[PDB]
């Protein structure tokens, strides 16, 4: 439900994700917790999206009325959610309340010391913390993806005959309670949990509703640390109740874990590719002489390479939609790594001598800025991959250090509109800033569109600054850091040409 | 035909100018013009005062007549060209001998040799003397002097587009800093009488040897961006340069001699136009054997059309300035407490050099720009 | 309340962290909270310490009677603890209930993708979470520290007339609330709490106890993020409460203040050194003409570098002593980065030459090896930093596949003991290997020491393998590894002569 | 004195023999033998039939009679000795051929050249004759055709120590791979009559050039180990090898070009026991020559103790045996599908030869242990 905004003025990728309910008090009094839940996933996903895909805007409709962001906040949960997402939120969330419109400006994710390229709500992959499941975290899925990849995945040892316990034993324990024919009700169990035990109570009604829940996350947690046992029937002090059940209800809840288990994805690193080796078995309970009901014993085995519980939860933003990251495509981006300057000389000569009025624009454009750099190309969307509009006479890119990027776009027509075309143009330019230029900071590129008259008078016809409005961080650029990016993404768009006035002649003479 | 010294070795009339030797901005034109264009003993007497001054003439044994002998040969060696002559070769062992021995600002120091004109009760500075080894300090100095040997006035680019034969015997890889070593090092082989390294033992031969060559081949402009990629990132290491590490100080050899190759642009006014003088007409020259062979006259190098500011800014701002820049922020750069900021004459002579280009420039296209 | 033990017989460190109460059910009904989060603390300092050293034991006496590890477990809190400080428990510990006794085996920390060089259990660092103030996490403060040491620490834009809220409102209301001479009692704010807004309520009496305690956390995240403003005495409803104080309380209140800000660490990466810059303001709150009590604001600039709570929980074992890191080694750390072979030839012939029972010792000893390399040594404590026992003859390295690494000690003193010798050798080893050598895997030095008599005779007086007990994962080790961090760990020592037989002859020739 | 080819170009009579020009096992002492040691056209021969079976005559329009005059004065160039001799550089010729040309299981293939005995119809093998340019593949052919020329019969170590004329001149960096290509390319541009290359333009030459010139240095076996540390860290990259990029083709021609050159090992027991022969007496005649020199006999050089089996097993296990590893790895080996496994008769040969002289060592140490 979560949609990208094409009426919007802005250069950059809008998502809509509808209605949100907004302040700390009125998220916390909502009284459908589903629609709280249901919201809070949508911005999560729309955040998540955004960094995974250059940055960009998430628009909220401000559902609850007479709301004041200074007044009443954002809420507990999206900051939780947020702070999940991103180490330093500052450094990457901005807050605006535009109107009867949310705005969270979202920066681009940034390489780091952490190593991650990309963000993970959760990444699905569930370890075992001696007796919990726990879903690794981004760095924690990194490092195990990132060993299993390096190996390709994944008999008794003489000792002092000394008596000790370890974990060892209660596997033991558990195998041999395993293989038992019938069990007796009310009798008290010689192990606990520990790294390859589990045991959990469940009522007879919701088993069915459970298996499907919460079955993959604790294979998940077994095949990925050692394998283990999973006991259902037991309740907290370890004594054996079991669940009444009958023949045809074991056959269906049989089926039921054989499709839940198959149903998990799997990503393998070896040659040999295997399925997920599971033994489920039910063990009669007998009480003075009657059968009480049915104990489920399931041995997973270790697995040798990653068990998802779910597809892991990446998103990103492909051809105006709001895609969820394939699972080829997130472990391959976890584990695979990585005065004014007129340029280019003989362009700029040309575009003045053809049309003197250009001239006489640039400069009165230019007598407001202290310094910077302008860079003039017949299209700037052909350097940034995409289509060439053939009725544009030409661009120009201003980075100065008191402004944002400003694109100038000219045209010679004067009854058609070029405000989707430099739109668009900006847009995949901030994307390959943020993302293949290797800008770390906040930036936002605005757009001039100028009608060239062939007798030489010259009209504003957009001013993108003046129709949208941004965050403070966004209206200040570091200068030397925005041209090094833009180099850098000219350089791995094979566009790189002119744009930058190096010392050729000096180089030859070098042999550089 | 041994080229032997003449027999006064040292010469009286000089002894009040190489009392200016531990100045930055030395008169080394004058030196000419007293000495004399005919005889060209100036490298010799340069690299006497100098070793005079470390002291390696005792610390090493080093005999006077074959040292002499051998500095001589070298300076006949050195072809009258007008910028890669003796003339070059004596600033450039005077810049590497200013770079090691005058004080350095910050700079701990840990046999070791250490110049007469230094102040060791001072506890405020430093010199690379007090942290370099002797034997690698008369290295560098060694392959100062014998940086550019035999140079034939070309640069690589051309010796390669040409083919010409010193070209197709390096097989297109540093042939000039190629050529400049393995001649020196065959004329230091050829005779006995220049053996003035006779008191050292077999390892430490080979070792100065290697360290020669390794200072003569940094001296490269094509490489000169590699070097300046390793010393940043050898710098900006948590570490930091290590004294004790064979290869960091060799990596601080090789920097010196490649700053003190292209000291000119950080000199006065008065020597870098000189020495600009002299660089330009040497490419002159380049363009015009080009124009004769009929390949495309390379850039700056056409008489017709000087470009003499252009290329100017163009050196200093992108070989001389980051590599200034990052001798500097490395901590080796000479400079003196200001009363705490430290002031460099070197970092302000390039600066005003820098923009006197930069103005020169602004002036010409403007001047072109009203016509 | 840590202390190292000496009287053990394991060649490794052994940390006593005194009685511990084990079990689930034991440690859950601890009636005594105080004694329980002591022990949970004393055991995450041992951890962390022997991470950092090394790794070692963990050696706690059973405190509760009838404790069975099989049959109770360990206890949640320990469990999430050891979570906390590792990502993958099975991959560091071990536990073994020896007797009385419970032994954690720590494997040391090796370096990772994370990045992370040591374990710290709370980095006192916090920051601003929209609203919370949080402790930066390893990940978190690693790539605070670095981007502040790599950038040596760390006016107004034209925008359009658009009616908008954003934290920068916050800000300035706050700054208006805090420049305010009196109060009124009873009204309402107009802003809320953000990333530079803190409101907290605290009672009179513990008031003085709570400004020691949780003062400094705030104080470091806002100086951390991007400073901010701390207002008490406001109740939750953002209504004016206050404290009752007289003029004597507020000067000692202030005087406390005043100390915690200036007690809390600090930590420069710039060339002027700064203090934390903070201002203390107490505004009277009138109340139908009379002062009702006093609001305390206080506002923390930005600060150039980091601000520390307290000082880094790191811990490591220095000098057989548990001694937690101090800030600037804490910081260095974090910011700065990183058949049977008989070798060599000749020692082995001229110990073989000189004495001719040790041959025939080595050979019986050999015959049960099916593949493993030797190593022999004038004094293998030399080559690993240690002092020189001229009593012993010779040193022997046995590193097999099938078994952990053996030394070999010979000595010719029948009336002398050199266990201890022995037993700190193979320590000093295993600790080389896990940290400088790199071996990330868990690794165990046994020894065994031989009398070598003048007419032949051999005896066994000391067996480490037959008196001490480890975990099954100690005893298989990779050879190719152990040899390989072997090689580095003596390439790192400046003692690697001719331990390893590399083709010297064949890389002669070539001239490598 | 132009060196011209004599006037049959083609020889009918090793019609037969060239038949087997398509297995690894090449009988090519068989081929001197019916060839001739007094005429020396083996590699001129070889390198026609190879040059043929690919088709660069008529991919390049390369000049017949300029081809074999320039390689029949390259056989003259080459020297008489025991191993660096021109059926060496016949062997590394046939190596590269065979490694370019011959099937390679999983290998995708994407102007191109191919060999006419290579099946284009299956697609379950491929060729690096179907991923590099035919001018990458002619210009590595050439270099393995000048590797080794006017080898002196002594090692660079050899050279350097006893301060040899062709040491100084390359500053003890490289000195038999700069000599060998240096020579190569000055006899190359010394007469008209042996520029086969006539119908390339300025900047394919100049590419050439660059391409023979750096696969023939990276026959040196001092960067042996950088060599294989940086292919390793290349195909270990998920990126893997990219054939789009000049630099990873490059890499790949030197690695060829490496592996061919020590390939003896590699080969059947005859072949490779025939190239160890002539190999030691090469070293043999070396510390002879160290002796009378009076410097210290270098290893494996004395024909008084010699020490043929652990020098071998040395080589293989340190040299040949990692290279090969990695070219397997990188899924560049030749070899055939089982029935689905990949069965390889070099590294399956290498293996063999390693065992055989394990054998040979332990026998050797047990009869002198017996004594
Ligand atoms: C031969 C090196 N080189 C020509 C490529 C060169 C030499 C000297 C100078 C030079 N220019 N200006 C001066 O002031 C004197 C020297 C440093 C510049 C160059 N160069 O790279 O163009
Ligand atoms: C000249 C290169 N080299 C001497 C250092 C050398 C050449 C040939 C062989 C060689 N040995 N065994 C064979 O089977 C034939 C060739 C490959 C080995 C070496 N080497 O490094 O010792
Ligand atoms: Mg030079
Ligand atoms: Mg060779
Ligand atoms: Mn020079
Ligand atoms: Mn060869
Ligand atoms: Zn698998
Ligand atoms: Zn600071």
């Amino acid at each position: 439900n979560i949609s990208v905004d094409l009426e919007t003025n802005y250069a950059e990728l809008v998502l809509d994700v509808g209605r949100v309910t907004l302040g700390e008090n009125s998220r916390k009094k909502m009284k459908d917790c589903k629609l709280r839940k249901k919201q809070n996933e949508s911005v999560s996903r729309a955040m998540c999206a955004l960094l995974n895909s250059g940055g960009g805007v998430i628009k909220a409709e401000i559902e609850n009325e007479d709301y004041s962001y200074t007044k009443d906040g954002i809420g507990l949960d999206l900051e939780n959610s947020f702070s999940n997402i991103l180490l330093f939120v500052p450094e990457y969330l901005d807050f605006m309340q535009n109107g009867n419109y949310f705005l969270i400006f979202v920066k681009s994710w940034s390489l780091n010391t952490s190593g991650l390229r990309i963000t993970t709500l959760s990444s699905n992959l569930y370890k075992r913390d001696i007796t919990s499941a726990k879903v690794m975290n981004a760095t924690a899925a990194l490092e195990f993806l990132k060993d299993m990849k390096k190996t390709r995945g994944r008999l008794l040892a003489k000792r002092p005959c000394v008596d000790i316990q370890e974990e060892n034993n209660m596997k033991a324990l558990a195998g041999v309670f395993f293989d038992r024919t019938e069990l007796d009700r009310k009798e008290k169990l010689t192990f606990t949990e520990s790294t390859h035990v589990e045991i959990k109570n469940f009522s007879t009604e919701k088993l069915l509703q459970r298996i499907k829940e919460i079955l993959p996350q604790y294979v998940s947690a077994f095949a990925n640390t050692d394998g283990g046992y999973l006991f259902i029937g037991l309740n907290e002090d370890k004594e054996i109740i079991g669940f009444k059940a009958e023949m045809s209800d074991l056959d269906d809840l049989e089926r039921e874990i054989e499709k839940s288990i198959r149903k998990m994805p799997v990503h393998h690193f070896c040659m040999e590719k295997k399925k997920i080796n599971y033994s489920c078995k039910f063990l009669g309970v007998y009480d003075k002489g009657s059968l009480c009901g049915y104990v489920c014993a399931l041995r997973v085995e270790r697995f040798c390479c990653a068990v998802f519980a779910k597809e892991p939860d990446s998103w990103h933003v492909k051809d105006n939609r709001v895609m969820q990251l394939t699972r080829k495509e997130w472990i391959q981006f976890m584990v695979e790594a990585e005065r004014i300057t007129y340029t280019p000389e003989n362009l700029c000569r040309k575009l003045f001598l053809q049309h003197e009025g250009l001239k006489q624009l640039i400069c009165e454009e230019m007598d407001s800025v202290r310094k910077g750099s302008l860079i003039f190309s017949r299209s700037w969307s052909v350097d940034l991959g995409l289509q060439e509009n053939h009725k544009v006479l030409c661009d120009a890119l201003l980075i100065s250090q008191d402004s944002p990027p400003v694109l100038y776009t000219f045209h010679m027509v004067q009854d058609e509109e070029f405000k989707g075309y430099s739109t668009q143009t900006a847009l995949t330019l901030k994307q390959k800033l943020a993302k293949i230029g290797g800008y770390t900071k906040k930036v936002c590129v605005m757009t001039k569109i100028f009608y060239l008259s062939p007798e030489g008078m010259t009209s504003c016809q957009y001013d993108l600054r003046s129709q949208v409005i941004y965050p403070e961080s966004y209206y200040f650029t570091r200068r030397k850091y925005l041209l090094k990016a833009l180099f850098k993404a000219l350089k791995r768009l094979k566009s790189l040409r002119d744009q930058f006035s190096f010392a050729e002649n000096l180089y030859q003479i070098i042999g550089i | 035909k041994p080229i032997l010294a003449p027999e006064p070795l040292v010469m009286d009339n000089l002894d009040s100018i190489m009392e200016q030797l531990n100045t930055w901005n030395f008169p080394i034109f004058d030196l000419v013009e007293n000495i004399g264009r005919k005889c060209g003993r100036i490298l010799s007497q340069v690299s006497y005062r100098l070793f005079e001054d470390m002291g390696l003439f005792e610390a090493f044994k080093i005999p006077i007549r074959e040292f002499m002998n051998y500095f001589h040969a070298l300076e006949i060696g050195y072809r009258d060209i007008p910028y890669h002559n003796r003339i070059h070769a004596t600033d450039v062992l005077h810049a590497v001998w200013y770079l090691t021995t005058q004080p350095i600002p910050g700079l701990s120091t840990v046999g070791y040799v250490f110049s007469k004109t230094y102040n060791v009760t001072d506890d405020k500075y430093g010199c690379l003397s007090g942290n370099i080894p002797a034997l690698e300090l008369m290295a560098l100095y060694v392959a100062a002097a014998m940086h550019d040997y035999d140079h034939p006035g070309r640069t690589n680019a051309f010796l390669v587009a040409t083919s010409a034969p010193q070209a197709v015997l390096y097989n297109d890889r540093s042939v000039l800093e190629n050529h400049h070593a393995a001649a020196a090092w065959n004329l230091f082989m050829s005779r006995p009488e220049y053996n003035f390294l006779i008191n050292l033992d077999h390892v430490e031969f080979k070792h100065f040897r290697f360290l020669v060559i390794e200072a003569i081949l940094a001296t490269d402009l094509k490489k000169h961006f590699d070097f300046v990629a390793k010393f940043n990132g050898k710098v900006n290491d948590d570490v930091g340069i290590d004294w004790t590490n064979e290869n960091d100080r060799l990596l601080v050899c090789q920097m010196c001699i490649k700053l003190a190759d292209i000291n000119g642009p950080a000199k006065c006014k008065e020597l870098h136009l000189q020495w600009t003088d002299g660089i330009v007409n040497e490419f002159y020259e380049q363009g015009d054997e080009e124009a004769s062979l009929g390949l495309p006259i390379s850039p700056f190098m056409d008489r017709s059309a000087p470009q003499l500011a252009n290329l100017q800014e163009s050196f200093i701002s992108h070989i001389v300035g980051p590599l200034c820049n990052s001798y500097d922020s490395a901590g080796l750069m000479p400079g003196k407490w200001v009363e705490r900021k430290i002031y460099c004459q070197i970092t302000q002579h390039l600066l005003q050099n820098h923009k006197m280009w930069k103005k020169v420039i602004e002036e010409e296209q403007r001047l072109a720009g009203i016509e």
